[PDB]
């Protein structure tokens, strides 16, 4: 509220290399994230020594520190690409739940609610938008790939280990020995000098 | 679930099974799988498979 | 130095530009556009404030009218002074006028091009192209003169980095205390030939532009690198970028 | 005409009592009023009882001349050509029938009958005719034979099931039960050879708009016009500015062929050859100093000295005349030899006519298509170069081609009707002329009788194209007019496919398949494919959301003209419009007048919808702020909700502000005491809520009495919208920010989004699974099962409802088991995705 | 200035044209209609009330092809290739002459295109009029010169075939008679309202890479749901 | 552009010796005094200016869309305003049903 009491004032003022649009946009993703403090609410109301949710993330089982706090305390700002949600709704609105420029961070996707709380109408929305982005690249996390495994395939299938330990092309040095040590890689063990 | 046996049903062009449960034909080993058996140097399965199993035959030449 | 190096084209100062078929009138009774009759009164006073700076004899019949942003000018840090005398270097062959860079609200600073004769000497290699076709591409270059930093990098911060040194005692320290100016855009060449830059350091995340001005042996060593950025923290082992 | 109902006060409304449980009531209401897929059953009804009679009855005159071949006697060598001219007087189709082979009359034929059997679940059409037969001679000489074709069966259409012609109509839901259906579907699938199919609804763009979009062409703007109806034919415009500088109009449809025209070419034909007022149709006043005339008229300018190869020898022609016989002979496919017929005074004139009368039927033919309109043709034309110019200076984005304003959903009816267009007339109107033209080679044209006549129609319609009608349909349902075989898997799965929206570079596959901001309320912001290409490609109908039905047109737009505060386009001038800052109204898309006050005409006709009686509910009433346009919609395949509408006193508070100032100026200092407070708030009581369970009260009383109205995503745009009753009531009093609507949350999700319990507290994309898993669980699948034959059918003996259930379950059976379920390890059997089930 | 309607000019022009006057009256409004019955004044439209009315474009079209065929007559020396309709005119001519024609002929277009769009806002009735009238003057101007006698006999010549031409090409967009349909050549003729030979895919119809496609992933399609994302 | 005097057509520009001169297809040339001295023209930031969103600007009051601020009007001393913001800048532009506009407008 502050940032936008200053974009009311004009008082916000770009440095070189930004628009004023940016620089707002840069103030307002900072200004949205949780402190570390956050987990002090979180951690009081959990017993460390009995909790399986917190036993499943703080051994490595299952489970990261943003899960337990978007769980329990908060999912914050939606951000897809590095941005908070575009006005796509007729030109300065994000939604029909929101008026047209509209201020409030609520608007561009911050989710003050947790999932155990639930969210709200327009929460699930933004939600849903961010939640579709992963659906969309994990089908192209297989095709997208397929094509540039098959075409790394054949560039390099013809380089072969030959008696010297080099790597070639039927006869041309692709290699002159094959990694620059001759070693295997499932042979390799990290040591301090 | 599927397994079919050491023979069946084959394709007249290719000489390779027929696809899938529904033909009562074998399972694709793809191009892929050749990558993974190439890259862990087992030839003797892939004649086992590709030859042996699919469509391997004697060729001829003069 | 990162707002220093930093790509200001001509083009993007400029609210508008007209490209005006007059020839120069130093007397108020030659024909000019009716829209900006009015840029006479401010010519006057270019006169009697650049008594070395006169119009020359070879000066054609073509203007172009250049209408500068001031919100441009002061968010980018932008004297008048350096448009005018970055155009001045780059383009021999014109005449320039200008406004004051006045500081009141709805009074506009204007830049005045006058083309010379000499303009229409050079594009001889295009023998079908008349006046008209040869004073666009006069603007077209006008507008593409660099004004700031060097061509090809659109933003430069200044990041942290940490290296590491050996002191005169011999250990190897890791200095956290280091600035450096991460460009958006390539152009090694350009970026060598800045004095406030160490060119034997100089980083190019681009295969082909190292390619070119380093060798194939640098183009190695930046295929290895850039691959593997991509890959993150689970990359596989060096052995197979290399 | 102003409003008559004035409701009672806002300020006595008593609504604090209102539960957000007591506003499920309203989404039952409106499912009730929209059944679940009962739009499906009213597209196919409007296409038997009105498309295909329109379509045939209007769609298909034939008009053909054919070189007579006959050269035996002095009057066959005097014939030259014969006019075979002929159209369709009766249409009918009614309920399937079989024959039952017993060389007795046809009896009625069941749906379980066809899906056993693999029959096709189609009835009869019936067809009459007239027919004009003219012969003409070397003298000039004519002679004309008539004949009336009694009605005649032609072919079957498929019969929708529960349709009007369904069978399953005029029984009950015990005889339904009883000879083999399912009596609690509700139909709205074909039965083909054996299989049961739907036909999805399509997304298609909206007609009647522009559609500008970036693509040697710089810039594009498609328009698709349609004369007004749902079953008409459609013309499409492409306006391309090119890097060349030209601008060219190409115009495709069933007559023209992607031809490229210069764009002022348009404006000649049509008698305006002066450049001075064909620039003016563009930036509407030559006489303006503004800077985006500037921009106008400089490219216009270059365009028209730009060379075009094809256009060249009427390039400069500023004769009407020969500008038509150019273009009469690039489209004319029976001119093959130029110059063999300008010796003739009389074909040329043949051909000025046959390209004057497609032109004024093919050009923007939804602006008319008469002759008298060729003007006004014009000036939307240049008013759609004009758009295009303002995209072109970055002045407007291009078209949001992700964006339902400008979407629509077709159904069955409209896509069956498509695929009817281009079947009919391979499969009927061909046959026909093929069998005339053998009856007047093998027969003199004078011999002919009347009977001769009849017999060669009949005869020619023989078992060969009486099939081709019906299986060409048949091919159509079932090769996909965007189709799906009828999986059932369960009940859930049977409703989410008849409310299925589908559709028809990188940068755009992505686009495609994310959420729009335009969705919530209409599609399922949940519902998608979870895995493989289909991620986000096919759309789920929101529970409220339904699919409209075209309007009275001609009602709404006689009302329009007789309205004082519209001027018609005949009496308003380019210069009247810039000039004076007029507002261009459009009905469906056709530029009809204009108004001096947009805002204040919007919100007037809003008002005569409320009451109903004077404008439609189910009108669509767009103000577009940002170039003062006012938009009226009323046709088939806007998605629409129920939306209860907000009042405030916003009158009364800023009265109250006057009165404050008023005495704070002369000094007062009790100034304050008159400021009143802010309240906004629904007319939906609790009472009511009570009233919609006990059946007294349905969604049409709600929008009689204004306290509900039907929005279109067009129209949400002019809409701001509280996301719920707590949030209306946080700001009952916030006069910064005033609803117009009311939303009940629950609107935003389909069906099978809402059977997962408390889905807001789900992370979203497990919403997304659910409403796969959902559809593809074990059940009843079918209540008559015993009675089918299909193939990878499961049927769940058991079956509970959910000790925590959901609304969805009131309209969908449940499928599945309240399972007692422990959270634990158990000996490391249920990792990674296993789990450990109880034998017993 | 208080203009009027002059119908003595129509008659006048018809006169020498040796036409009905109701040809000339009816100029835009052949369309549809028999030569015939337009010759005797039958079925003639009744006057225009709007001023969308595309009459008023068909005979302005009529009034600057007359004059830009006159312009053409008045530049003969300025075309380095001056068009079909005034070579042979101006062939029997000298150089001097020949650049002549700018001096001693008649400007005729006033007032005109100012008028018409007046005229054309204000009563459509009276702009019809207003630019029938106007055609007739015009050609009258050019028949009732006399000085100098070199110039009256090839300016009176283009009067009648420039008129003609105008009111020939009206003509021919009128209702045809009778002719032989097959003159085209293609065995058959087609008319404007025939729905026989419509094109097909203009029904079912409005009006490089798949990135989601698995084309180089060589994966069974019943084992797809090992990519499930979970 | 030019438009000739008889057959209303946009006439071609040439440059003779100082001198702009239009030449019609109908043979027609004529010579422009002051206002066809304009070859060529372009302006930027067309998406952003004052003319794009003058009738935006002007509709603003009443379309119920708008966010809204608690200001009180100067001029008729209502007690809100409705609250635009303009561009890549970000111009905040506040204005009221009367006809008031802040940037004085
Ligand atoms: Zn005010």
């Amino acid at each position: 509220e502050e940032i936008n009491n200053r974009l009311l004032h004009g008082d916000i003022m770009p440095p070189i290399g930004l628009t004023t649009h940016d620089f707002y946009e840069k103030l307002q993703l900072n200004a949205l994230k949780f402190p570390d403090r956050i987990l002090k609410p979180i951690m009081n109301s959990i017993n460390p020594e009995t909790n399986g949710l917190f036993q499943m993330v703080a051994t490595g089982a299952k489970g990261s520190n943003p899960n337990m706090i978007h769980i329990m305390a908060g999912i914050g700002q939606i951000e897809i690409n590095t941005q908070r949600i575009q006005p796509q709704f007729s030109f300065g609105r994000t939604l029909v739940y929101y008026p047209r420029f509209a201020l409030e961070a609520q608007a561009y996707g911050f989710i003050c609610n947790s999932y155990i709380a639930g969210l709200t109408s327009p929460e699930f929305i933004f939600g849903e938008m961010n939640g579709r982005f992963d659906l969309i690249n994990k089908a192209l996390s297989t095709s997208s790939t397929g094509y540039a495994n098959r075409k790394a395939i054949f560039g390099l299938q013809s380089c072969i280990v030959d008696y010297y330990r080099r790597v070639s092309i039927d006869t041309r040095l692709v290699q002159q020995l094959y990694g620059e040590d001759g070693l295997d890689a499932r042979q390799l063990e990290t040591v301090r000098f | 679930r599927y397994a079919v046996a050491s023979y069946g049903p084959t394709d007249a062009l290719t000489g390779q099974p027929l696809d899938g449960k529904r033909s009562h034909g074998g399972l694709r080993l793809g191009e892929m799988e050749h990558w993974v058996l190439t890259a862990q140097g087992a030839m003797q399965t892939i004649i086992e498979k590709s030859h042996d199993d699919s469509d391997g035959c004697i060729s001829y030449i003069c | 130095i990162a707002n220093s190096i930093e790509l200001i084209t001509f083009e993007r100062l400029i609210l508008q530009w007209h490209l005006l078929y007059e020839t120069y009138s130093s007397t108020k009774k030659n024909v000019m556009y009716p829209d900006f009759a009015s840029d006479v009164e401010w010519m006057t006073d270019f006169l009697e404030n650049h008594p070395l700076l006169q119009p020359p004899e070879d000066i054609a019949n073509w203007c172009i009218r250049l209408e500068l942003n001031k919100t441009t000018m002061i968010l980018k840090s932008i004297s008048l002074e350096s448009i005018i005398n970055s155009l001045r270097a780059k383009h021999p062959n014109t005449y320039i006028m200008h406004s004051v860079e006045n500081t009141a609200s709805g009074i506009p600073i204007i830049i005045r091009i006058y083309l010379r004769e000499s303009a229409f000497r050079r594009s001889t290699n295009t023998r079908m192209a008349t006046d008209e076709k040869i004073a666009v591409n006069v603007v077209d270059k006008l507008l593409n003169s660099t004004i700031r930093g060097i061509p090809g990098i659109k933003n430069a911060n200044v990041v942290k980095l940490m290296r590491h040194r050996v002191d005169a005692q011999g250990k190897l320290v890791r200095l956290d205390n280091i600035y450096a100016i991460k460009t958006n855009g390539t152009n090694i060449f350009g970026a060598m030939l800045d004095d406030n830059i160490d060119p034997y350091t100089i980083v190019s995340s681009s295969i082909g532009d190292t390619m070119e001005l380093y060798g194939i042996e640098a183009a190695r060593q930046k295929i290895i690198s850039e691959i593997r950025t991509v890959m993150g923290d689970k990359g596989p082992n060096h052995r197979h970028l290399l | 005409l102003r409003p008559q109902i004035t409701y009672g006060p806002i300020e006595t409304v008593d609504n604090e009592e209102l539960t957000e449980a007591d506003m499920l009531s309203f989404i039952s209401a409106a499912v009730n009023s929209t059944g679940l897929i009962g739009y499906n059953i009213k597209s196919f009804d409007d296409l038997m009882d009105n498309g295909i009679p329109q379509i045939v009855k209007q769609m298909f005159n034939v008009d053909i001349t054919y070189k007579d071949q006959r050269d035996h006697t002095e009057i066959d060598k005097l014939r030259e050509s014969v006019q075979i001219q002929f159209n369709f007087t009766d249409v009918n189709i009614e309920r399937p029938q079989h024959r039952n082979y017993s060389q007795g009359n046809k009896i009625n034929l069941l749906p379980n009958k066809a899906r056993l059997c693999g029959l096709s679940y189609s009835g009869p059409v019936n067809l009459a005719a007239e027919v004009i037969l003219t012969a003409h001679y070397s003298n000039g000489r004519q002679e004309v034979k008539r004949a009336s074709i009694p009605p005649f069966q032609v072919s079957t259409f498929p019969i929708m099931r529960g349709s009007n012609r369904c069978h399953t109509h005029h029984l009950s839901k015990t005889a339904k039960k009883e000879i083999g259906e399912d009596p609690n579907e509700p139909g709205g699938y074909f039965i083909a050879r054996g299989g049961e199919w739907v036909v999805d609804l399509l997304e298609n763009i909206r007609f009647n708009t522009l559609h500008i979009h970036y693509h040697n062409e710089i810039i594009r703007g498609e328009f698709i016009s349609q004369p007004g109806g749902a079953f008409e034919n459609s013309s499409q415009i492409i306006i391309r500015y090119m890097t060349t500088g030209a601008i060219t109009i190409e115009i495709n449809s069933t007559k023209f062929s992607k031809l490229r025209i210069p764009w002022y070419l348009i404006f000649r034909m049509f008698g305006m050859t002066g450049d001075d007022s064909i620039i003016e149709q563009v930036v509407f006043d030559l006489e303006s100093n503004s800077l985006v005339n500037t921009f106008m008229i400089e490219i216009l300018e270059k365009s028209i000295h730009v060379l075009d190869p094809i256009f060249q020898p009427v390039q400069h022609e500023l004769n009407r005349e020969k500008i038509i016989q150019f273009l009469s002979e690039k489209v004319s496919k029976f001119v093959s030899n130029p110059s063999a017929y300008k010796s003739d005074e009389n074909a040329v004139q043949y051909l000025n006519e046959r390209q004057l009368t497609i032109l004024d039927k093919i050009l923007l033919p939804h602006m008319g298509q008469t002759a008298d309109t060729r003007v006004r043709k014009l000036r939307f034309l240049g008013l759609l170069i004009h758009k295009i110019l303002l995209v072109i200076m970055n002045v407007f984005p291009p078209t949001d081609r992700d964006s339902y304003r400008t979407k629509r959903v077709h159904g069955s009816g409209v896509s069956l009707a498509k695929a009817f267009k281009a079947i009919f007339n391979t499969s009927v109107i061909a046959p026909i002329i093929n069998g005339f033209k053998e009856l007047l080679k093998q027969t003199a044209f004078e011999e002919l009788t009347q009977r001769n006549i009849i017999e060669a129609f009949s005869a020619a319609l023989s078992k060969n194209t009486a099939s081709d009608l019906n299986r060409s349909m048949e091919q159509s349902i079932i090769s996909g007019v965007s189709t799906q075989s009828l999986e059932r898997k369960n009940l859930l799965n049977t409703i989410s496919a008849l409310r299925t929206v589908n559709t028809h570079q990188t940068e755009r596959a992505d686009m495609m398949r994310r959420v729009h901001a335009s969705y919530p309320g209409y599609i399922c912001v949940a519902q998608s494919a979870d895995t493989g290409e289909k991620v986000g490609m096919s759309k789920q109908l929101a529970i409220t959301a339904n699919v409209c039905t075209a309007g009275e047109v001609l009602s709404l737009k006689q009302r329009l003209l007789s309205d004082p505060a519209i001027q018609q386009l005949a009496d308003v001038s380019n210069k009247d419009i810039v000039r004076k800052g007029l507002a261009r109204v459009f009905i469906n898309g056709e530029w009809i007048g204009c108004c001096t006050n947009a805002f204040e005409l919007a919100q007037r006709y809003r008002m005569l919808r409320r009451e109903g009686k004077v404008v439609h509910p189910h009108t669509t009433i767009y103000w577009d702020s940002m170039v003062d346009e006012v938009e009226f919609w009323l046709d088939v395949g806007r998605l629409t909700r129920p939306l209860l509408i907000v009042d405030n006193n916003i009158e009364k508070y800023n009265q109250a502000c006057y009165k404050a100032a008023e005495a704070r100026k002369k000094g007062d200092k009790d100034w304050e005491k008159h400021k009143i407070p802010f309240i906004q708030n629904t007319r939906f009581t609790p009472q009511m809520a009570k009233d919609i369970l006990a059946g007294t009260l349905t969604l049409e009383d709600l929008v009689a009495q204004g306290i509900c109205e039907f929005i279109t995503p067009e129209e949400a745009e002019n809409c701001l919208v509280a996301f719920s009753i707590i949030e209306l009531r946080k700001h009952k009093h916030d006069v910064t920010r005033r609803f117009t609507h009311v939303d009940v949350p629950q609107a935003i999700l389909g069906l099978a989004a809402l059977v997962s319990p408390y889905a807001n507290c789900t992370q979203p994309a497990r919403v997304t699974y659910e409403t796969n898993q959902g559809r593809q669980t074990g059940g009843w699948y079918c209540f008559s099962w015993p009675y089918r034959v299909d193939m990878n059918r499961f049927f769940q003996f058991y079956n509970e409802m959910p000790l925590v259930k959901t609304i969805a379950h009131n309209y969908v059976i449940p499928n599945g088991l309240n399972t007692i379920v422990a959270y634990m390890i158990y000996g490391g059997y249920n990792q990674e995705d296993s789990v450990i089930v109880s034998q017993s | 200035e208080p203009w009027t309607f002059d119908y003595g000019k129509i008659i006048k022009t018809a006169k020498i044209l040796d036409i009905s006057p109701a040809v000339i009256e009816a100029i835009g409004a052949m369309e549809g209609r028999s030569y015939a019955d337009i010759r005797e004044g039958q079925g003639a439209p009744p006057p225009p009330t709007s001023m969308d009315d595309p009459r008023l474009m068909a005979v302005d079209s009529a009034v600057r092809i007359f004059l830009y065929n006159y312009n053409c007559l008045r530049h003969v020396s300025t075309f380095n290739k001056p068009p079909i309709h005034v070579e042979r005119l101006v062939k029997h001519l000298s150089y001097e002459e020949k650049e002549d024609l700018e001096k001693v002929l008649p400007n005729v277009v006033n007032e005109y295109h100012t008028t018409f769009k007046h005229l054309r806002v204000t009563d459509p009735a009276s702009a019809l009029l207003y630019s029938i009238e106007f055609l007739c003057i015009s050609f009258l101007t050019l028949y009732e010169i006399k000085e100098p006698s070199w110039v009256v006999n090839i300016v009176r010549e283009f009067a009648l075939t420039e008129l003609n031409t105008i009111i020939q090409s009206e003509k021919l967009l009128s209702k045809p008679g009778a002719f032989n349909f097959m003159i085209f050549g293609e065995d058959f003729v087609c008319s404007g309202e025939d729905s026989s030979m419509d094109d097909i895919s203009a029904y079912s119809s409005p009006g490089l890479d798949d990135p989601f496609s698995i084309e180089d992933v060589d994966i069974s399609l019943d084992v797809l749901d090992n990519l499930a994302p979970q | 552009m030019k438009i000739c005097k008889a057959c209303s057509s946009c006439m071609v520009r040439t440059y003779v010796d100082g001198n702009i001169i239009f030449r019609c297809s109908c043979g027609e040339s004529v010579q422009g005094d002051s206002q066809n001295l304009l070859v060529s023209s372009k302006v930027y930031h067309t998406g952003e200016m004052e003319d794009k969103y003058k009738i935006f600007i002007k509709n603003a009051p009443f379309d119920p869309t708008n966010c809204q601020i608690k200001k009180d009007c100067p001029n008729c001393h209502l007690d809100y305003l409705t609250q635009i913001c303009i561009g890549s800048q970000k111009i905040i532009i506040l204005v009221c049903r009367c006809g008031y506009m802040s940037n004085r407008g």
